[PDB]
């Protein structure tokens, strides 16, 4: 039961630089490791046997290389489609243990938010309940802040964030950040905006609307 | 073409029992050690079983070991993994893969099924409430616009959700799974289009939660 760790597991790294990324046996291994790219959701696909032959169908841009302990996966060009979360396999033991997950971001030009606002619908009136849905759309990197505002009134511990695995096609991340509010304190006020702060905006550019205006 | 396909498994109350069963063509099924390897929500991937090309040899995980049995029908090409008395723990996406290293090196992983989501949830299965959300300005006057369907409040995890039937795809963008105050999953499937594109396209979701046996369409109008 060979304990595998993989040393860091962030790697963001700018197109066409090389990602360089560890996996640290707690036994020695000597020459008998695996390597995986696991895009989001796919399962995970065979990238270095033998901890050095890069695998048939794989670009030579991995190239894996190592022994017993010291363990390093190489990418020379980084691509959008290289954004996926990586493993190391050991096959030394009979069984096979594996690593942490080094998630690889690609490191893209900053590209502002496109924010939108979801006000709710009367089907979930009728339950109640209500949602304030703040919407980020296509924007990098994965580090911004969403605060809300009823009546101005800060909304705190209460908003649920939900962010998606970076996109392929551009290299952004989107997030969601719904908010829970019954249908007795919700119709008691008027003001509702999610203020945005973001790397591409100038200023915290805030969307908003009133329960009335539709 | 190598087409492993982990079939189905769900939500199994703790204690219970539930019988998986992968499958696969594309190459001799015979010939190989094909195997099954859980993996956590977030963690990594973890080997469960393995079963011989012959089918007269079983080698289990240390915890799993008398609780799930793996089997092959090399006959019919399937693969098979009954569990029992599942711990709560085991809620992990199954996967199983061929494990040929040949002569030449011992295991590695050459392909890996589409990989199912079993869970050990004390909790029961729950419909999922489907609320159209759309903004408060028709004009927005900016070209880019977005609208989407909040799926409220479901479980187990796993929701099909795309839209207009399945043309839709630029834009298309669906959240991840979000736990909840009283414990249900929730998500939210948003698409950017055209603001000048309001009644160009009827923007329809189509959500589908398999696991409380429902299917629920929305147009998306006001």
């Amino acid at each position: 039961e060979i304990v595998l760790t993989q040393s860091p597991a962030t790697l963001s790294v700018s197109p066409g630089e090389r990602a360089t990324l560890s996996c640290r046996a707690s036994r020695s291994v000597r020459r008998e490791l695996a390597w995986y790219q696991q895009k989001p959701g796919q399962a995970p696909e065979l990238l270095i046997y033998g901890a050095s032959t890069r695998e048939t169908g794989i670009p030579a841009r991995f190239s894996g290389s190592g022994s017993g302990t010291d363990f390093t996966l190489t990418i020379n060009s980084l691509e959008a489609e290289d954004a996926a979360t990586y493993y190391c396999q050991q096959y030394r033991d009979p069984p096979g243990t594996f690593g942490g997950g080094t998630k690889v971001e690609i490191k893209r030009t900053v590209a502002a938010p496109s924010v939108f606002i979801f006000p709710p619908s009367d089907e979930q009136l009728k339950s109640g309940t209500a949602s304030v849905v703040c919407l980020l759309n296509n924007f990098y990197p994965r580090e911004a802040k969403v605060q809300w505002k009823v009546d101005n009134a800060l909304q705190s511990g209460n908003s649920q964030e939900s962010v998606t695995e970076q996109d392929s096609k551009d290299s952004t991340y989107s997030l969601s950040s719904t908010l829970t509010l019954s249908k007795a304190d919700y119709e008691k006020h008027k003001v509702y905006a999610c203020e945005v702060t973001h790397q591409g905006l100038s200023s915290p550019v805030t969307k908003s609307f009133n329960r009335g205006e539709c | 073409q190598v087409q492993l396909v982990e079939s189905g498994g769900g939500l199994v109350q703790p204690g219970g029992s539930l019988r998986l069963s992968c499958a696969a063509s594309g190459f001799t099924f015979s010939y190989y050690d094909i195997q099954w390897v859980r993996q956590a929500p977030g963690k990594g991937l973890e080997w469960v079983s393995s079963i011989s090309p012959s089918g007269q040899s079983t080698y289990y995980r240390r915890e799993v070991k008398g609780r799930f049995t793996i089997s092959r029908d090399n006959s019919k090409n399937t693969l098979y993994l009954q569990m029992n008395s599942l711990r709560a723990e085991d809620t992990a996406v199954y996967y199983c893969a061929r494990r040929t290293g040949r002569e030449e090196g011992g295991w590695i992983f050459d392909y890996w099924g589409q990989g199912t989501l079993v869970t050990v949830s004390s909790a029961s299965t729950k419909g999922p409430s489907v609320f159209p959300l759309a903004p408060c300005s028709r004009s927005t006057s900016e070209s880019t616009a977005a609208l989407g369907c909040l799926v409220k409040d479901y479980f187990p995890e796993p929701v099909t959700v795309s839209w207009n039937s399945g043309a839709l795809t630029s834009g298309v963008h669906t959240f991840p799974a979000v736990l909840q105050s009283s414990g249900l999953y929730s998500l939210s499937s948003v698409v950017t289009v055209p603001s000048s594109s309001l009644g160009t396209q009827t923007y329809t979701c189509n959500v589908d939660h398999k696991p409380s046996n429902t299917k629920v369409d929305k147009r998306v109008e006001s």
